[PDB]
C-alpha cells in the first residue's frame, strides 16, 4: 500500500508540474521564493533539534545493538560485562557530540528586528544552522549505528577468546572516526554564520 | 579467419586506442617480449605471463599502429603536434577573452589539424570525423569479410549457394550502407559554403529513404530523387529474392527436408538484413573507445601535471618536488588505467568485432 | 620498476621543459597558461635531473 | 512579526513533548515487561529487581512531561514565530530523545532481565547499560529547557 | 508573494506536521511490530 | 544487520556462547585417550557437558546412556532458545522441529504394524518432534484414518498433498514412501518460508544448509531405492525434493538410475557431490561436508542461521561422543579418530 | 543582483551536507559489514585478524574523501561576500556526486572485504587478489572526489 | 483575522482524534489481553475475575479520551480563534496519540502476564505494578491536554 | 528569458548523475563479482588474477562516467543557456542510467561466470564475451552523451 | 509560444530515454541469458559459441536504442518547437519502454531455451524460434519511433 | 483556444503508449509461453512447432499496437486541437492496457496449456479455443481505438 501511495504522489507531481508548465505559469512553482519568503527560525529551530535527536536516535540504537549481544554473551562468559561497556561508551559519545553541538547552534538563535528580518544575514545563518544540524545529526545516526554492529561482533567475539577484543576494538575506533568528522563539518558549516539580528 | 586478423585486430585496436605516448609504451614493452624471446620461451609460464607472451607479436602491432593513427590524431599523452603546416590561421588583432575564430588557409597534409586543440567546438568536429571514420571502417571490413563468402562458394562450385545467398546480400549491403558510405564522401567533396547550397544531413537522409521515398528536403546530387527509389527497390526485392531463391531451387532439383531448409533460409534472412544494420552501428564502438581514451588522456594530464606547471617559484625545492610528485602520479595513473586496463578494453572490443561483426559474414 | 619510471621521467619531463624553454603553443598558447615559459622551464628541468638522479642509482641496482 | 499561524508549531510542540515520549515509555515497558512476564515464570523471586527498565522508561516519560507543561505555560494568541519555532524545537528535542531513549531501554531491558535469571553476575551489567540509554533522554531534555528559556526575550 | 492557497505559512505548518506524522509512522510501525515470546509462557 | 538485535539479540549471544562449548580437536583427542566410561564421564565434565552425568554412579553407565543425556541437553537448550523466540524466529524454530515431527509419525506408525507396544515405541521417538496427538497415531492403521483423525490439527498437515491412499492399509513399504514425501513438502515448504520471510544473511547462508539436505535426501532415496525397492521413476520422482543444488538436471538421472553406476555417473555430472561414491564412507562424507557447510554459517554475524548450524554441530558432537564412547566400551579402537571435527 | 540571489547558500550547505552525510554512509557501511567477516573468523584462525583490517582503513579513507570536499565547500561560505546561484548549485553538485560516490564505494568495499576476509581462513592466496579488488573499489570514491575538486574550482 | 472560518476545523478535528486514538488504543488493550484471558481461563477459570485487571485499566484510555473530548466540544463555536482552534487539535492529540501507546503497552503487557500468571501466580502483583506505569502514559497525556485546554481560551480576542 | 539564471542546475545535477549512477553500477559489478571471485579462489587460487576481469570490466564503466562528467563540468557557466542544462542533463542521465545497466549486467554475468569458469576451463572465452556484450551498453551510452554534449554550446545565443 | 524555451527538455530527455531503458532492457537479457549460458556450457562447453544467441539478440536491441538516440540527438536545437519535443520524447518512450519488454522477453526465453537444449539439441531452433518473437519486439518500437522522428520538423513553424 | 500549443503532448504519449503496453503484453504472452515451451518439450520436441501458438497470438497483440501507433503517428500536427489529442490518448491507452491484459491472460493459458498437452494430446484444442477468447481482448481494444481514431479529425475546428 505504501508503493501505492509512492506512486500517486510521484503521479500527483507529475501532473501538477505538467499542468503548471504547460499553461504558461511554470514559474509559479517557485522554490527560491519559497527559500526566501520562509522564515529563517524555521530552518534554525529544525536544525537544532534534528541535531540532538537524530544523534540520540543513533546513539540509542548502537547501545541497544551491542548492549542486546553483551548481555546475550554474558551468559556464558560474564567476565565481558564491564571491560566491554567501552563500546556501549563509544557509540554513547556520538549524542554528547550532537548535544554540545545544538547548544552551540542555540547560542546563534536570538531576536532579529522585523526590519531586518529576511535580510542576507540573518537568512544564512538559518539555512547554515539547518544543514549543519542536519549533517551533524544524521552523521552521529549513523556513526552510533556503525559502532553499535562492530560493537556487537566484538561483544561475541570477546566471549570467544579474551584476544580478540584488542583486535576488534580497533574496528569500533575507526568507526567513531565518523561521528568525530560530523562534529568538525556542523561546526566549520556554522562558523561563519552570525547571530540573528 | 586469423589470416586478414593480422593487421586488422591490432588496426581495429588501433582506431579505439589512438597515442602515440600510450602506443609508444605499448610498442616498448612488446619489443621487449620479442627481443627475450628466446630467455621467455624456455620458462615456465602463468596464465597472465604466459597469455602476454603466446601475443608477443599481436602487441608489436598494436603499439606499431597505435604509433601511426596517434600520428593521425594530434594525440601524445593528449597534446598536439605543430609538425606540419596548419589549415587554420588565428586572427591576430582581438581583445582577450573573447570568442574568435579561424580562417581556412589549406588543409593539413597528414592527419588531423592541430588547431583543433583547445577549441571549443573542437569536439563536434571530433565527433563527426570519428563516427564517420568508424561507419566507413565498418563498411570497408564488412564488405571484404564478404567477399570471402564468395570465395568459399565458388571453391564448393555452388552456384546455388552463389545466386542465394551472396548477390542478394551484395546487392542489398551496398544499396543501403554502401551508399550511406559513398554519401559520407561526396559529402566531404562538396563545398556547401563557396556553392551557397545547404548541406545535407545524412541521418535524415536514410530515415527518409525508407519512410518518404522521392521526398528530398536538402538535395545531395542530381537525379538523387529517382535514384534513392532504384536503391530502395534494388534493397527490397532482396528481402523476398534471398528468403525464396534457394530452397525454392533446391526443391526444383528434386524433380532432403523442405522444412529444414526453408527455416534455415528465413531465419539466414532474418539474420543477415538484422546484422546489416545492427553491425554499422556497432562499429561505432570504434568511436565510443577512441572518445573515452582521449578525454581520459586529457583529464587526467589536466589533473595531474596542469597542476604543475608555474611561473612562481622558479627552482625553489617545493616547486620542483610538486613536479616530481605530479609526475610520478600521472605515469602510474596513465600506466595503470589508460594502457593496462584501458587498451585491455580496447583489444577485447576490437576481438568481438572480429568474432562477431566479421567472422558471420 | 623505478628504474623505468625514472627513464620516462628523464625523457618526458625534458621534452616539457624544452616546449616550455621555446614557448611552443600547445604548452604557453593559452590565458590559462602559464606566462613566463622559461620560468617554469627551470622547475621541469631540475625535475628532469632528479628522475636522472634515481635512474642512475636505481640503474645500478 | 507575530502571525496568526504562529501558535500552531508551539501546540504541536507541547503535543509531539508527550506523544513521542509516551511511544518511547510505551515501547520500554511493554517489550521489557514482556521479559519479566516471562523470567518470572521459573524464578519469581526476581520480580522486584527486574522492574528497573519500566521504571527508567517511566522517567522518561516524566521528563516529557516537563517539556510539556512548560511549553504550553508560554503559549498565547499573539506570540512571535520566534517563540513558536523555539517551542517546536523544544518538542522535537525530547521527543526524539524520549522516543530513542525508550526503544533503547526496552530492548536493553528483556534481554537483561532474561540474561539476569541465567547469570547472576549480568544484574549490574544490564543496570550499567540501561544508565547509558536513560541519560538519552536527559540530553534532548537539556536542549528542550534551554530553548525554553529564550522562548520570551 | 509566493501563492494565495499555499501561502508562506500553510506550507510550513504542512512541513513540520509530515516530519512530525513521518516520525509518528516511524514509531507506530516500531511499536506494531512487537511481539510476546509465548514459549516462555506455556508449560509444555 | 541493523535491525537485527531487535528480537533476536539475546537469542544470537547465547547460541554463539553455546557454540564455544562445541568440542575442538584436542577435546576430542583428550577423549580418544580414556580408557573407561567413567574417565569419558569425567573428562567431559571439565569440557561445557559439566556434571550432565551425574545422577549415574558408574554402575548404570552405558553408551546409550550417554547419548541420551548429552542429546537430552541439546534438546532443553533448544527449547530455552526457542521460549524467548518470538515472531518470525520463533516460526523458524518451529519450522525445524516439523522434520523431527515427520520422523515421529513415520517411526510411531511402524510401531503398530508390528504390534510393538505404545509404551516403548514411544520412548524411542524424538523429543523435539513432538505434538500433543502423537501418541493417538496408534489408533488405525490406513492412512486416511490417521490423517483425517489425527494429522489434521498438526503442522503436518499441508505436506499430505501427494499422499495417495489407494486403499491399502499400510506395510513397511509404503510408510517410507509417506515418509519420503512428507520430508519431500516439508523441504519445499521450509525452503519457501526461507527465501519469504528470513533476512537476507541468514537467507543465503539458510537455503545451502537446506539444500544440502535436499540433496542427501535426494541421494539417499535414489541410493536405498536400488536394494529394497521396485518401483517406477514416474513414482520416484514424487519422492525427490525440488529445492537443492541438484535438482534440475541430476535427479531426473537419479529418477531413473537402476543400477548404482546410474547414480554414480549422475552425481559425477555435479561439481560439490562427485568423488563422495568413489572411496571412503559415504555418510562421513555427508557428515563432513555437514559440518563444513555448517562452520561457514557462524562466520556470518547477524544471522538466524546459527541456531541450525547450531544445532546440527551439536548433534554431530553428539554423534562424535556416542562413537567414542562405544569405542572405548567394546574395546575397538581401529577407528575410534573417526569422528568429524571442523571446530 | 540577480545572478546571486540570497537563498543561494541553501544549496551551498546542502552540498556540505550531502558530501558528509552520504560519504560517512558509505564508510560505516564499508566498515560496519566488513568487520561482521572479520570477527566472524574470529575463533577460526585469530591470527589472520590483523592483517585483514584492509578493508576497514580503505573505507575510513572514504570519509576523509568526503571531509575534504565538506572542508573546501564550508570554506567558500560567507554572509558578507556575495554568492552566486551558479555557485550554490555548484557546490550542491559536486557534494552530491562525493556522497553517492562515496556510498557505492563503501557499499562495494563492504560487500568484498567481508566475504574475502571470511572466505580467507581456508585459502591464505586469496589476500593479493583481495586487496586487488577493495583497490578497484576504492578508486570509485577517488573518481567522484575528483570531480567534486574539479567542479568545485570551476564553479568560484 | 484572528478569527477566521476555517478555524473550527482544528478544533472538530480535535473534538474527535482523542476519542478516535484512545479507543484504538483502549481496543488495542482490550483485545489482545483479552485474547489472554480466554486463553487461559479454559484451564484455570477460577481466576477469571482477577486477569480482567488488563481490560480495565485499557478501558480507563477511552474515558480519558471522552473527558479531553467532552471538554473540548463545550468550548467549539463558530467565531473561535485560530488560537482556541489550535490548542485543541493539540488537546486532542495529547490524548490520542499517548493512549494508543498506553493501551498499545497494556495490551502487550496484560497478555503476556495473564498468561505467565497462570503458571506462576507470584507474577500477579508484578503484572498490576507494570500495567500502573503503563497507564500514568495515557494519565501524563491527559494531563497535558488539560492543561492546554485551561489555556485554550484564556486571554483570546 | 532564454538563459535564465536557474539554467546551470540542470547541468549540475547532470554533470552528478554521471557519477553518482554509474558509480552505483560500478560498484553493483565490482562487488557481485568480487563474491564470487573469493568464493570459487579458494579451492582455485590460480585463477584468482583471470577473474579479475569482470572487476576491471565493471571500473571502466565508471571510468566511462568520470569522462563524461568532467567533460560536462568543463562546460557549466553562470550565464548558461537552458538548452546547455537540458542537453548536459541528458548527457548525464545518457551515461549514469546506461552504466547503472552495464553494471547491473556485469554483476550479474561475472560471478556465474567466474563460479562456471573454475569448473570448466573453456566457459572463460565466453564470460569474456558475454562481458563485451554486457559492456557495450555503457559504451553505447557514453556514445550518447558524447554525441550529445558536443551539440551543447553550437548554435547557443542570448 | 509555438516554440517556447523548455522545449528542447523533452527533446533531452526523449534521446536519454531511448537509450536508459533500452540499455537497461538489454542488460537484463544479458544477464539473465547469461547465467543460464555459464550453467550449462559446465558439461556442454561445445555449445559455447551456439548459445550466446540471446545474448546477441539483447544486444541488437541496445542498437536499436543507439540509432534512435542519434536520430533524436541530431534533431535538437535551443530554438525548436515544442511539437518536436512531444514528438522526440513520444519516439524515446516507444523505443525505451519497448525494448525494455523485448529485453525481458528474451531474458526470461533464453536462460529457458540454452538450458533445455542441452538436454535436447532439437530445441535449438525452437529457441531461434521464440526468441524472434520476443527479439521483433523491440523492431517495432524502433518502427514506430522512426515513423515519429519522420514527422518531427516536418511541417513545424515559429 | 481550441489548439493549443500543448495539444501534441498528449497525441505523442498515445502514440507510445499504443505500442509501449502491447509491447509488454506481448513480451508477458511471449515470455511465459517460451519458458513452457522450453520446459515441456526437453522430453518430446515433436511437438515444438505445434505448441507455437501462445507465442504467435500474444505477438499479434502487439501487431495490434503497432496498427494504431502507427495510425495515430500520421494524424500529429503542431496545430492540431486539443480534442484530437485526447482522442489520441485515449486510443493509444484503448489499445496498451487491453492488449496488456490480453498478453497476460495468453502467457497465463499459454504456459499452463503446453505443460499440460504433453500429456493429453487432445488438449491442444482447448488450449486453442481458450486462447481465442484471450486474443479477442486486444481485438476488443484495436477496435475501441480504430473507432477512436476515425473520430480525432471528423469535424475539428
Amino acid at each position: 500500500f505504501s508503493h501505492f501511495l509512492y506512486y500517486l504522489v510521484l503521479i500527483v507531481v507529475i501532473v501538477y508540474g505538467l499542468y503548471k508548465l504547460f499553461t504558461g505559469h511554470g514559474s509559479d512553482i517557485n522554490f527560491g521564493k519559497f527559500l526566501l519568503r520562509t522564515s529563517p527560525y524555521m530552518w534554525a529551530n529544525l536544525g537544532i533539534a534534528l541535531c540532538v535527536g537524530l544523534s540520540v536516535v543513533g546513539a540509542a540504537w548502537g547501545i541497544f545493538i551491542t548492549g542486546s549481544s553483551m548481555i546475550g554473551a554474558g551468559v556464558r562468559a560474564p567476565r565481558i560485562t564491564t571491560k566491554n561497556l567501552i563500546s556501549i561508551i563509544f557509540c554513547e559519545v556520538v549524542a554528547i557530540y550532537g548535544l554540545i553541538i545544538a547548544i552551540v547552534f542555540s547560542s546563534k538563535l536570538t531576536v532579529a528586528t522585523a526590519e531586518n528580518m529576511y535580510s542576507k544575514s540573518n537568512l544564512y545563518t538559518g539555512y547554515s544552522l539547518f544543514w549543519a544540524g542536519i549533517t551533524v545529526g544524521a552523521s552521529n545516526l549513523i556513526c552510533g549505528i556503525a559502532v553499535g554492529i562492530t560493537g556487537a561482533t566484538a561483544a561475541i567475539s570477546d566471549a570467544a577468546d579474551s584476544a580478540l577484543f584488542v583486535k576488534i576494538l580497533v574496528i569500533e575506533i575507526f568507526g567513531s572516526i565518523l561521528g568525530l568528522l560530523g562534529l568538525i563539518v556542523g561546526l566549520l558549516m556554522a562558523g561563519k554564520a552570525s547571530e540573528f539580528q | 579467419a586469423g589470416l586478414a586478423t593480422v593487421v586488422t585486430f591490432p588496426f581495429m585496436f588501433a582506431i579505439m586506442f589512438g597515442d602515440m605516448g600510450h602506443g609508444f609504451i605499448l610498442f616498448l614493452m612488446a619489443l621487449f617480449l620479442v627481443l627475450n624471446e628466446r630467455k621467455f620461451g624456455a620458462m615456465h609460464r602463468d596464465e597472465i605471463f604466459d597469455m602476454a607472451f603466446t601475443g608477443r607479436y599481436v602487441l608489436l602491432l598494436m603499439g606499431a599502429f597505435s604509433v601511426y593513427t596517434g600520428l593521425l590524431y594530434n594525440d601524445i599523452f593528449s597534446k598536439s603536434m605543430t609538425i606540419f603546416k596548419s589549415g587554420w590561421q588565428w586572427p591576430s588583432t582581438f581583445r582577450k577573452g573573447e570568442s574568435i575564430e579561424a580562417k581556412k588557409t589549406g588543409v593539413y597534409p597528414f592527419g588531423l589539424d592541430f588547431a583543433w586543440h583547445g577549441t571549443d567546438n573542437g569536439l563536434l568536429f571530433s565527433n563527426s570525423y570519428k563516427m564517420k571514420l568508424s561507419i566507413l571502417m565498418g563498411y570497408a571490413h564488412m564488405t571484404y569479410s564478404f567477399m570471402f563468402s564468395y570465395i568459399n562458394y565458388r571453391a564448393k562450385n555452388s552456384k546455388v549457394d552463389i545466386i542465394g545467398n551472396f548477390i542478394p546480400g551484395l546487392v542489398f549491403m551496398q544499396s543501403i550502407f554502401g551508399y550511406l558510405s559513398w554519401a559520407i564522401v561526396y559529402k566531404w567533396s562538396k563545398d556547401w559554403i563557396k556553392d551557397d547550397k545547404p548541406a545535407p544531413g545524412l541521418l535524415n537522409m536514410l530515415i527518409n529513404m525508407f519512410l518518404a521515398p522521392g521526398t528530398i528536403d536538402d538535395q545531395l546530387y542530381s537525379g538523387q530523387a529517382k535514384l534513392q527509389v532504384v536503391l530502395l527497390l534494388a534493397a527490397l526485392v532482396c528481402v523476398p529474392w534471398l528468403l525464396l531463391y534457394k530452397p525454392l531451387t533446391l526443391r526444383r532439383l528434386n524433380k532432403f527436408n523442405f522444412g529444414d531448409v526453408m527455416i534455415h533460409q528465413v531465419i539466414h534472412t532474418i539474420e543477415f538484413c538484422l546484422n546489416c544494420i545492427s553491425h554499422t552501428a556497432s562499429y561505432l564502438r570504434l568511436w565510443a573507445l577512441s572518445l573515452a581514451h582521449a578525454q581520459l588522456s586529457s583529464v587526467l594530464w589536466d589533473m595531474t601535471i596542469s597542476n604543475a606547471f608555474s611561473s612562481k617559484n622558479s627552482g625553489s625545492p617545493l616547486a620542483v618536488m610538486k613536479v616530481v610528485f605530479l609526475f610520478a602520479m600521472w605515469f602510474v595513473l596513465t600506466v595503470c588505467i589508460l594502457v593496462f586496463m584501458e587498451g585491455t578494453s580496447a583489444m577485447l572490443h576490437a576481438l568481438r568485432l572480429h568474432w562477431v561483426e566479421a567472422m558471420s559474414k | 620498476c623505478c628504474t623505468v619510471l625514472s627513464a620516462f621521467g628523464v625523457v618526458i619531463l625534458s621534452v616539457i621543459a624544452h616546449l616550455f624553454n621555446t614557448n611552443h603553443e600547445s604548452f604557453v598558447g593559452s590565458i590559462n597558461d602559464p606566462e613566463d615559459g622559461p620560468a617554469v622551464a627551470h622547475t621541469v628541468y631540475l625535475a628532469a635531473l632528479v628522475y636522472l638522479v634515481f635512474f642512475v642509482f636505481c640503474g645500478f641496482q | 512579526l507575530c502571525p496568526v499561524y504562529a501558535p500552531f508549531f508551539g501546540a504541536i510542540g507541547c503535543a509531539s513533548a508527550i506523544i513521542f515520549t509516551s511511544l518511547g515509555a510505551a515501547y520500554g515497558t511493554a517489550k521489557s515487561g514482556v521479559g519479566i512476564c516471562a523470567t518470572c515464570v521459573l524464578r519469581p523471586d526476581l520480580l522486584f529487581k527486574n522492574i528497573v527498565p519500566v521504571i527508567m522508561a517511566g522517567i522518561i516519560a516524566i521528563y516529557g512531561l516537563v517539556v510539556s507543561v512548560l511549553v504550553c505555560y508560554s503559549l498565547g494568541q499573539k506570540q512571535a514565530l520566534y517563540t513558536g519555532f523555539i517551542q517546536l524545537g523544544a518538542g522535537l528535542s525530547v521527543g526524539l530523545s524520549g522516543l530513542a531513549a525508550g526503544f533503547a531501554i526496552g530492548i536493553v531491558g528483556d534481554a537483561g532481565v532474561r540474561g539476569s535469571s541465567q547469570q547472576p553476575r549480568l544484574f549490574v551489567g544490564m543496570i550499567l547499560i540501561l544508565i547509558f540509554a536513560e541519560v538519552l533522554g536527559l540530553y534532548g531534555l537539556i536542549v528542550a529547557l534551554l530553548l525554553n528559556s529564550r522562548a520570551t526575550q | 508573494i509566493l501563492s494565495s492557497i499555499w501561502t508562506e505559512g500553510l506550507l510550513m505548518c504542512l512541513i513540520v506536521s509530515a516530519l512530525l506524522l513521518f516520525i509518528l509512522i516511524v514509531a507506530l510501525s516500531w511499536i506494531s511490530n512487537l511481539d510476546i515470546t509465548y514459549g516462555a509462557l506455556e508449560k509444555s | 544487520g541493523v535491525y537485527f538485535n531487535i528480537d533476536n539479540g539475546f537469542i544470537e549471544g547465547v547460541v554463539r556462547g553455546y557454540r564455544n562449548g562445541l568440542l575442538s580437536n584436542n577435546q576430542y583427542i583428550n577423549l580418544t585417550q580414556c580408557d573407561t566410561l567413567e574417565d569419558l564421564k569425567l573428562q567431559l565434565s571439565s569440557t561445557d557437558y559439566g556434571n550432565f552425568l551425574s545422577s549415574v554412579s558408574s554402575e548404570s553407565l552405558t553408551t546409550s546412556l550417554i547419548q541420551e543425556y548429552a542429546s537430552s541437553k541439546l534438546y532443553h537448550e533448544f527449547n530455552y532458545i526457542r521460549d524467548q523466540s518470538s515472531g518470525s524466529t520463533r516460526k523458524f524454530m518451529d519450522y525445524i522441529t516439523y522434520g523431527y515431527m515427520i520422523d515421529n509419525v513415520a517411526l510411531m506408525i511402524t510401531g503398530t504394524i508390528h504390534d510393538r507396544d505404545k509404551g516403548e515405541i514411544l520412548q524411542r521417538c524424538h523429543p523435539l518432534g513432538w505434538f500433543d496427538t502423537l501418541p493417538t497415531l496408534s489408533v488405525a492403521t490406513d492412512l486416511e484414518s490417521l490423517y483425517e483423525t489425527v494429522l489434521v490439527d498438526t503442522p503436518l498437515a499441508p505436506y499430505f498433498k501427494n499422499c495417495f491412499d489407494t486403499a491399502e492399509e499400510l506395510d513397511d513399504m509404503n510408510i517410507e514412501i509417506i515418509r519420503n514425501k512428507l520430508y519431500k513438502a516439508y523441504l519445499e515448504d521450509f525452503y519457501n518460508f526461507v527465501t519469504e520471510e528470513i533476512p537476507e544473511p541468514a537467507k543465503e547462508c539458510m537455503q545451502t544448509l537446506l539444500g544440502f539436505e535436499a540433496d542427501r535426501r535426494s541421494i539417499n532415496i535414489a541410493l536405498n531405492s536400488l536394494q529394497s525397492s521396485d518401483i517406477d521413476p514416474d513414482l520416484k520422482s514424487d519422492l525427490l525434493p525440488n529445492i537443492g543444488k541438484l535438482y534440475p538436471l541430476a535427479t531426473f538421472h537419479l529418477a531413473q538410475a537402476q543400477d548404482f553406476e546410474g547414480v554414480r555417473a549422475a552425481l559425477a555430472n555435479v561439481y560439490e557431490y562427485r568423488g563422495f561414491l568413489e572411496t571412503g564412507n559415504l555418510e562421513d562424507h555427508f557428515y563432513q561436508l555437514e559440518m563444513e557447510l555448517c562452520r561457514d554459517a557462524f562466520t556470518q554475524q547477524f544471522a538466524i542461521s546459527t541456531v541450525w548450524a547450531w544445532m546440527k554441530s551439536k548433534e554431530q558432537e553428539v554423534r562424535n561422543i556416542t562413537w567414542i564412547a562405544e569405542c572405548i566400551a567394546q574395546n575397538q579402537r581401529e577407528r575410534i579418530n573417526n569422528y568429524i571435527s571442523v571446530y | 543582483n540577480i545572478y546571486a540571489p540570497l537563498y543561494a547558500p541553501f544549496f551551498g550547505f546542502a552540498g556540505c551536507a550531502a558530501a558528509m552525510v552520504l560519504s560517512c554512509l558509505g564508510a560505516a557501511i564499508g566498515t560496519a559489514k566488513s568487520g561482521i567477516g572479520i570477527a566472524g573468523i574470529g575463533t577460526f584462525k585469530p591470527e589472520l585478524i590483523m592483517k585483514s583490517l584492509i578493508p576497514v582503513v580503505m573505507s575510513g579513507i572514504l570519509a576523509i574523501y568526503g571531509l575534504v570536499v565538506a572542508v573546501l565547500i564550508a570554506g567558500n561560505l560567507s554572509p558578507t561576500e556575495d554568492y552566486t546561484l551558479f555557485n550554490g548549485f555548484m557546490h550542491l553538485s559536486c557534494g552530491l556526486c562525493v556522497g553517492f560516490a562515496c556510498l557505492s564505494s563503501g557499499y562495494a568495499i563492504g560487500m568484498v572485504g567481508d566475504v574475502g576476509v571470511r572466505k580467507y581462513m581456508h585459502q591464505p592466496r586469496l589476500f593479493v587478489g583481495i586487496v586487488l579488488i577493495l583497490i578497484f573499489s576504492e578508486v570509485l570514491g577517488l573518481y567522484g572526489m575528483i570531480v567534486a575538486l574539479i567542479l568545485n574550482t570551476r564553479g568560484s
